[PDB]
Order: structure tokens, then sequence, then C-alpha cells
């Protein structure tokens, strides 16, 4: 008759690859806290401008 | 601090003047120097006054 039936070994060498890279993306984010100000309130100038 | 007002000014896009009544009691308006020769004698800064 007629059958259908997937291959799990290259579709798993596919879904090995694609995660491997999918934690490169997500890897390690970068974690910052006391930085410098980057909303300001009034017109500061030099400084303001280099901010 | 001369950088940062360049850069204020620079950014405001207008040299829009809007005169105002000040009203200075008991000093000279409007003074001049020989340095600043507008016109036919001595002249002033066009948007300051010196009393
Ligand atoms: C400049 O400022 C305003 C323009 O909106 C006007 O009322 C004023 O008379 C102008 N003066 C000169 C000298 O251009």
């Amino acid at each position: 008759g007629t059958g259908q039936a997937a291959d799990l070994k290259s579709t798993q060498a596919a879904i090995d690859q694609i995660n491997g890279k999918l934690n490169r993306v997500i890897e390690k984010t970068n974690e910052k806290f006391h930085q410098i100000e980057k909303e300001f309130s009034e017109v500061e100038g030099r400084i303001q401008d280099l901010e | 601090d001369y950088a940062s007002l360049r850069s204020l000014v620079a950014s405001s896009g207008t040299l829009e003047f809007i005169t105002e009544g000040f009203t200075w009691t008991g000093v000279t308006q409007n003074g001049g120097s020989n340095a600043c020769k507008r016109g036919p004698g001595s002249g002033f800064f066009s948007r300051l006054n010196w009393l």
C-alpha cells in the first residue's frame, strides 16, 4: 500500500544543532548595576551630550 | 563653560529673542563702547543691556 514514517536520527541531528546555537544566543546575559544616567531632567551640555 | 552653551544653542535651532519690559530704575541703560562700532558710532550687544 502507501505508508509514511519519519527518520529519528536525521531529525535529532538537526535539533541537536539548533539547540546548540539556541544555547549560544541566550547564554550568560550581562549583569550591570550602577551605570550612568541616561534620561536627564535639564540641560547640562558637555557632560550630558557625552552621556 | 563655553562648550556647553554653544552646544545647547546649536541643538535649539532658534535664535528667537523676545524682548521683555525690565524696569531698571536708577541706572543708565544702553551703554556703548569703542570696539563695538555699529553703524555710525558706538554700539552694543544687540541682545544685552549694559547698566
Ligand atoms: C525677533 O523675535 C520675535 C520673532 O518672533 C519678534 O517679536 C522680534 O521683534 C524679533 N526681533 C528682531 C530684531 O528680529
